[PDB]
């Protein structure tokens, strides 16, 4: 299964893929950074992180870029975060090879109330340690090191959470674009096809060597 | 009902009500190794 | 005893914490030195309390009574830039520098009450055509005259 | 002789929660209408994870903002359990989410991190004989998504009472 | 120097562990950088 | 046709989100007024970003503070630079770890800075000072934290060109870090965003650069110093927005474990910081409300970054 | 010195009643407590 | 909006530390009878000042003095705001309720020097009116202040007989979610009684009791 | 040890068996150990309470 | 008369 | 020290009464640890990480004619803890990690084998073999990224023969608790040193 028009961008040593569309003169752009800990199942039943990924659509006619932060669940789609930034898709933006985006600019507010949610349920999070010291061992990781990922809002919580008759227009207005289940379900599974050809190859290195 | 205004049953509801956040909200989870 | 939500239950009245600085500024013209007591004062109630334009007025007239020339006039200037108008309550208490404001509200002078209607409504006219900071440069002229 | 206090290098994070006795409180049994599982006592766990995913989490008591209350007298007239939720497969949900549920981008977002865990629905003892208590733990696909501990065995609806019987429903 | 000739032992402080921070020991306060413009 | 009404209901509800968020901080038609900072400080926010920074200058040392000038009436040195940076990270310990009583834990970051005058005369030569930025340009960067509306120090370090040139040259054995090369080796420059001017009252209009004038003042003293090519490497260290400057400052000592030091030298790093130096839990409690504040003035202009997209789309849809 | 936690340093005693003596203190013994090492930059002393 | 979290240090206590310092202890507050749906000077905490409430004048009482007024019941209008009037209530004369704590100290002289009518004697009827009848209330405590014995009030005057929708505009000022209030910011109190004086049980929206002493039940078990 | 013989069945899991309270008063032990005195074996296999 | 000043600011630009 | 121009009497008195109580101490040694044979250890004296090298040759067999030599570095970076959370938050375990490069016969990150381990309560504790550069398979696989290359799984949960396989290439190459007991040593004199001057260094910041 693959969306309708969408190129994946996957080289092997690096865990991360980018998907690309254009239509019209607008582009729109998802990169994930597949982790290395682990991932969750497709199943969900039975330390277990989430998916999630990052969506760049750019349109020359608003003159602006929105970044949208993914989590895909289930092969669904959840958004946590919309901010925009100035001009068109340039290429620092992309947090591709481990050189981040735009940094020092408004993340914006929760659209949804889903880390909370995990609250509840018991569920785990990324931020494993109170001591923000102690996770800045393994640093330029967003997985392990919340403290300085952009997927998690740099362990900031904001202040607004979004209103939800307001912030269901905003799911349906980036859906138009290819940011539907569709996407979320391919990269989900994509990314556990990603995490086990990383660890088969990482496997196979560390047999010739020794 | 005259005199305290509630019945039995209505004050055992309001009494697990009014204190749900400190009854159980976590299931604490983790281990804990020691450090002295 | 009685709690309420805390965003509403340590909100003081505006009126109240126009009094408070009006005891406080009265002070001020007794005995200059009590602005550091009052800027220690200020600088609890603006983190604690609402930033008002009442409680910016009366703040005014604090910094005023102490003899303060330069930051009287650029707060007043501040709330002029912040679309705030002067208060006539603290405007007409600017230009009487006597009756102490806990018994003026409470009705211990019978007399100059019209003269305190008047302040109050030249200080409703001058805003109507001029800013904050106009109303309240005329005030601190009539204290020092 | 001075006598060492008898302690533990590794120790759960549960053990450090506190008793007024410091002892094992009281489990009490559950109430006769949990016997047999009914049509009445089916969606009783359905019935408090979509209180507890609307009410006030944490310890400073962050309201969550979408009511999932409203949405648990259409769940249960259409005979779907939140142990039959667990059942129905990606394909399955979107179909009920859309058309029957019509659950919203941000109400789909708050439920599904009490699906993508598989949280079994079963009533866990507490002191009292009124129990508000789900075992929160993620269930397997060999033990019906139960979690397969502390007795939660593949047809277990409540704790301490009998299985489901799915023959009577 | 042994555990019950120390100074601790003279009163009840413990042998080791975490310091008591509500015992008036620890709440005194203490400026032993002042003490020989005072002392001496 | 269905992408017009979906463009159409999203600009329609950010025109109502931001009607309605303007209507409930207006008091009477007042605004909502921004915090007040205390006396010398001037705050500046660039607009659509995540940080301010509020500069400070005691003149002739720190006997010019609040503290030190406060008296009972009625009966040279070295000038300090402070300089606050304050992102809008503030998060609640108390969800992911019950066991912690923290309602609010943000982080700010302060850089103190000391600049030689001409107009000292009794101590010229006597020892060779080493907080010039002509001899090592010594700086103290204390990382703070407000948990709880009390100030607390995560952590004191004391950088100088050395070790921003010992980080770049001889870090290895005969190399630099090879990951503090190559983050030097990607430093793109951000775009001019407009700062907005959030000052004290008082200071509001008296000059208007002098953050912008100390800024240079000490930039020009520093590329032109004993220590020339080793300032790219040194801003980089002094970035204090930034995941690379964190990194940077990380690969120096951080200073020691403030807890496992004597209670005589917290208490006297606390009378430093807080009386001495001005740094009082006055600014660490309106460090959170500006925190807030700018928040919810970032929140407006996201609001009008929706209205602005989908108004653009539906007229070209 | 810099402290560590769960190591304290054991230190002699002075065997003059303790840190406190409950029989009692002298005048020259409590003249130093009297004149306890504040730091006087913000010390106010006093006597009448 | 978009729910604005609160800066104020309220938390509900753990699951690990046992409950302490019971000189300060917080319970839930819920009252009998619900007051929102009131009057605004009726409710919970205007309880007091019940015998200070006017008397209440009716829509055909002043229908009634509309067309057969009387020479000494003088209506007066309490709006403050002149660009939120639009009509004339007959036989009315303006006084301004930020105004009536200083106009009722004059003269008989100087009070038609500073209104345009005559002040009116302590013996007659006056009768106050506002938008929803707030206005007039404040203005009836200080017409009551001083010793004018007849006292009266229309509640929604003007929203009632023009039919207008308005309102007098009360801030009823409550703390922005910027502004942290006193108790976390002071030394006023001992450390174990500011961290029980913060402590709440439950959400923080609602209403709560802080008990000044308790003892233990020993009697149950 | 000191423990406990109850007449009715209470299953480790749940209280639903095939037995009745007859049948399990000998089973459990319960008609067993009411009348023996001490000196006599008791077996293990029965489930003991508190 | 924010959005006036976010056109002026280049948070709200033109057509690119 | 006049109080009329100095008013931070407090501070410049106190920190100079730390500098010779950790100074008059006899715990301390002014001399560094012994490493193990053939270790050199190199530190700046303004960072706070410290780098470890040696030279090492392997046992191969006779059917191999030319053993090549190995590149052995070790880097340790001190371990920083946040004192703002506490008393609330616990106190944090000590522990010493570090890093053991393996290059074959000029940087750290190209065609070097990288090991990450942590040595806590008296053990070592292996937790990621990070690779970088391009290496052999079986075609060739890179890993060009420094920062967020990949660093494999766990070892916890990899597989049962890659355990054992590294073990005894760790133990062949003589990593093992007594050496992670260094590490701790070398620590604790590394941060002493740091501390005392960064003592040192506050009193010319201070005073000025
Ligand atoms: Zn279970």
């Amino acid at each position: 299964h693959l969306p309708f028009n969408f190129d994946v961008c996957y080289e092997l040593g690096s865990r991360e893929f980018t998907l690309f569309s254009s239509v019209g003169s607008t582009s729109v752009l998802v990169f994930c950074n597949v982790s290395s800990r682990r991932l969750r199942s497709v199943k969900g039943g039975q330390d277990r992180s989430p998916v999630v990924f990052s969506a760049f659509v750019s349109m020359p006619t608003s003159g602006l870029t929105i970044e949208a932060l993914c989590c895909s669940s289930l092969g669904l789609l959840v958004v946590d975060g919309v901010s925009f930034h100035q001009g068109p898709l340039t290429e620092s933006m992309i947090p591709q090879d481990a050189h981040p985006g735009p940094e020092g600019h408004y993340q914006g507010p929760l659209l949804n109330q889903r880390s909370l949610a995990e609250m509840v349920v018991n569920t785990r999070g990324c931020i494993t340690s109170v001591d923000p010291f102690r996770q800045q061992e393994s640093f330029f990781d967003g997985h392990v090191n919340p403290w300085n990922a952009r997927s998690l809002r740099f362990g900031h919580v904001p202040v607004h959470t979004a209103k939800p008759g307001f912030s269901d227009a905003l799911c349906h207005f980036l859906e138009v674009f290819g940011v539907n289940d569709e996407l979320a379900f391919f990269v989900e599974d994509f990314a556990h096809l990603v995490h086990r050809e990383e660890e088969t190859a990482w496997t196979n290195v560390l047999k010739t060597m020794m | 009902m005259t005199v305290h205004g509630t019945s039995l049953p209505s004050t055992y509801r309001m009494h697990k009500d009014i204190n749900k956040a400190q009854r159980n909200d976590r299931k604490l989870s983790g281990n804990r190794f020691k450090v002295l | 005893s009685l709690q309420n939500p805390p965003e509403e239950q340590f909100a003081l009245p505006s009126v109240l914490l126009r009094t408070l600085l009006c005891m406080a500024a009265y002070h001020c013209t007794l005995d200059a030195d009590y602005f550091t007591t009052c800027q220690m004062l200020f600088g609890r109630m603006e983190q604690q309390q609402q930033t008002t334009p009442e409680v910016l007025s009366a703040w005014v007239y604090c910094c005023t009574a102490s003899g303060r020339v330069d930051e009287a006039l650029t707060y007043a200037k501040y709330m002029a830039d912040c679309s705030a108008p002067f208060d006539v309550t603290v405007f007409s208490l600017m230009q009487h520098p006597s009756l102490n404001p806990i018994e003026v509200e409470d009705g211990s002078v019978p007399h100059s009450a019209k003269g305190l209607l008047l302040q109050r409504r030249l200080g409703n006219r001058l805003h109507t055509a001029y800013r904050s900071d106009a109303v309240a440069a005329h005030g601190m002229f009539v204290y020092y005259a | 002789k001075v006598s060492k206090v008898p302690t533990r290098s590794v120790i759960p994070a549960d053990a450090l929660r506190y008793h007024p006795r410091y002892s094992v409180p009281r489990k009490m049994v559950l109430s006769n209408t949990f016997n047999v599982v009914g049509e009445n006592n089916r969606y009783t766990s359905l019935k408090l994870i979509l209180e507890k995913l609307s009410g006030h989490v944490g310890r400073r008591q962050y309201k969550m903002l979408c009511n999932l209350e409203k949405h648990y007298d259409k769940l249960k007239d259409e005979g779907i359990d939140w142990h039959e939720l667990k059942w129905l497969s990606r394909e399955e949900l979107i179909v009920l989410f859309d058309k029957v549920l019509h659950l919203t981008r941000t109400e789909r977002a708050a439920l599904l991190p009490a699906i993508e865990a598989k949280v079994c629905g079963v009533l866990r003892q507490t002191d009292s004989r009124h129990s508000t208590v789900v075992c929160m733990n993620r269930g397997n696909a060999n033990h019906g998504w139960r979690c397969g501990r502390n007795g939660h065995t593949n047809d277990v609806y409540f704790e301490g009472k009998a299985k489901a019987n799915t023959a009577a429903l | 120097i042994a555990y019950e000739d120390s100074f601790e032992y003279e009163e009840y402080i413990p042998a080791g562990g975490s310091p008591l921070a509500h015992h008036w020991t620890e709440m005194t306060p203490s400026f032993s950088y002042l003490e020989d413009e005072f002392f001496g | 046709v269905s992408l017009r009404t979906i463009a159409e209901s999203l600009g329609a509800a950010a025109a109502a989100e931001l009607r309605a968020e303007v209507e409930r901080d207006t008091r009477d038609g007042v605004a909502a007024i921004p915090p007040l900072p205390p006396l010398g400080w001037r705050v500046r926010h660039p607009s659509g970003s995540n940080y301010f920074v509020m500069t400070r200058t005691l003149k002739n040392g720190v006997q010019s503070a609040e503290l030190n000038n406060r008296r009972y009436r009625s009966v040279s040195r070295a000038d300090v630079h402070l300089t606050v940076f304050a992102p809008f990270r503030v998060y609640d310990p108390s969800l992911h770890d019950p066991t912690v009583d923290i309602c609010e834990w943000s982080s700010f970051d302060l850089v103190v800075q000391k600049t030689v005058p001409d107009n000292m005369v009794a101590n010229k030569l006597l020892q060779p000072l080493s907080c010039t930025p002509q001899d090592g340009a010594l700086s103290m960067y204390v990382c703070l934290a407000s948990v709880n509306s009390e100030m607390r120090i995560r952590s004191i370090q004391l950088l100088s060109m050395k070790e921003a040139q010992a980080l770049v040259e001889h870090a290895c054995f005969g190399n630099g870090e090879p990951l503090f090369l190559e983050l030097l080796r990607r430093r793109g420059r951000r775009r001019p965003l407009v700062e907005r001017r959030f000052d004290d009252p008082r200071l509001r209009y008296e000059e208007v650069a002098q953050p912008q004038q100390v800024a240079d003042e000490a930039a020009v003293a520093c590329s032109s110093s004993c220590y020339g090519p080793y300032y790219p490497a040194f801003e980089m260290l002094m970035d204090s927005c930034g995941s690379a400057g964190e990194y940077s400052r990380a690969l120096c000592y951080g200073g020691p474990y403030v807890s496992e030091l004597s209670r005589e030298l917290c208490d006297a790093l606390l009378d430093y910081i807080k009386g001495d130096l001005g740094v009082s839990d006055q600014l660490c409690e309106y460090v959170c409300q500006m925190q807030f504040f700018l928040e919810q003035e970032e929140y407006m202009t996201w609001l009008g970054q929706v209205q602005h997209v989908a108004n653009a789309v539906s007229r070209t849809a | 010195a810099r402290r560590k936690w769960g190591q304290k340093t054991w230190s002699p005693t002075a065997t003059n009643g303790g840190a406190a003596p409950a029989n009692g203190v002298s005048a020259q013994e409590a003249l130093q407590i009297a004149y306890r090492p504040m730091p006087p930059s913000q010390t106010v002393e006093y006597e009448e | 909006q978009a729910d604005r979290r609160t800066r104020h240090h309220m938390m509900v206590d753990g699951q690990i530390n046992p409950r302490e310092w019971f000189n300060w202890h917080p319970k839930e507050y819920q009252p009998w009878y619900f007051d929102r749906h009131k009057f605004l000077y009726e409710q919970r905490q205007y309880a007091q000042f019940h015998h200070l409430l006017c008397h209440q004048v009716y829509l055909k009482d002043m229908l009634h003095l509309m067309r057969y007024p009387e020479p000494y019941t003088h209506i007066i209008d309490c709006r403050t705001s002149t660009q939120k009037m639009h009509r004339w209530v007959p036989h009315s004369l303006w006084l301004p309720r930020d105004e009536v704590e200083y106009a009722l100290q004059l003269s008989a002289d100087e009070f038609l020097d500073m209104y345009g009518f005559r002040k009116p004697d302590k013996s007659d009827d006056v009768i106050l009116l506002s938008h929803n009848g707030i206005y007039s209330e404040q203005a009836g405590w200080e017409w009551k202040k001083q010793f004018f014995q007849h006292v009266y009030n229309y509640r929604g005057g003007t929203n009632e007989l023009f039919g207008e929708s308005y309102s007098d505009m009360n801030v009823s000022d409550v703390l922005s979610p910027w502004k942290g209030p006193f108790p976390q910011s002071g030394v006023f109190v001992d450390k174990w009684s500011k961290r029980k004086v913060l402590t709440r049980t439950g959400p923080f929206d609602r209403q709560y009791e802080m008990q000044d002493f308790a003892l233990p039940d020993l009697e149950l078990e | 040890v000191s423990g406990r013989v109850y007449r009715r069945f209470y299953g480790d899991r749940n209280r639903v068996s095939a037995h009745s309270t007859m049948r399990w008063q000998h089973i459990g032990g319960w008609k067993l150990l009411k009348r023996i005195r001490r000196g006599s074996l008791f077996p293990h296999n029965v489930p003991l309470y508190a | 008369d924010k959005i006036e000043k976010w056109k002026a600011e280049g948070l709200l630009p033109e057509d690119y | 020290l006049p109080p009329s121009d100095f008013p931070e009497n407090a501070l410049l008195k106190c920190i100079e009464k730390e500098i010779e109580d950790e100074a008059l101490r006899l715990d301390k040694e002014e001399c560094p640890p012994p490493p193990p044979t053939g270790w050199e250890m190199y530190h700046a004296p303004g960072t706070s990480v410290f780098y470890g090298r040696r030279w090492w040759l392997p046992a191969t067999a006779s059917a191999e004619t030319r053993a090549t030599p190995e590149r052995h570095t070790i880097r340790v970076q001190l371990t920083k803890r946040d004192p703002s959370l506490d008393p609330e938050c616990d106190v944090r375990g000590e522990h010493f990690p570090f890093s053991f490069f393996v290059q074959r016969a000029l940087g750290l990150y190209d065609q070097s084998i990288e090991v990450r381990a942590d040595f806590v309560d008296g053990e070592l504790l292996v937790d990621n073999v990070v690779f970088h550069g391009t290496f052999k398979t079986g075609e060739e696989v890179r890993y060009n990224n420094i920062f967020n290359g990949y660093p494999g799984p766990n070892l916890d949960e990899a597989e049962e023969e890659v355990l054992d396989g590294l073990q005894a290439w760790l133990a062949e190459r003589c990593v093992d608790d007594q050496f992670g007991e260094f590490v701790g040593q070398y620590s604790v004199w590394v941060e002493q040193q740091e501390y005392e001057m960064w003592l040192k260094r506050l009193r010319d910041f201070v005073a000025a």
